[PDB]
């Protein structure tokens, strides 16, 4: 074995080619961002939420 | 939680996310 496939088919273990250590893929942060603000008429302030 | 709410509960078991609900 060189490479395993996930439920999504795509690559998520992977082994060196010539060595035998083997290493893990695992994503960072790709998450989506929220901003909560009230009315403008009211103020400016904004909040940042992940 | 009462009793039947928790054998209720123990009963049921890459851009797409889960929203927790409110």
């Amino acid at each position: 074995q060189q490479f395993g496939r996930d439920i999504a088919d795509t690559t998520d273990a992977v082994r060196d080619p010539q060595t035998l250590e083997i290493l893990d893929i695992t994503p960072c942060s790709f998450g989506g961002v929220s901003v909560i603000t009230p009315g403008t008429n009211t103020s400016n302030q904004v909040a940042v939420l992940y | 939680r009462s009793p039947i709410e928790d054998l209720l509960f123990n009963k049921v078991t890459k851009g797409l996310t889960v929203l927790p609900p409110l």
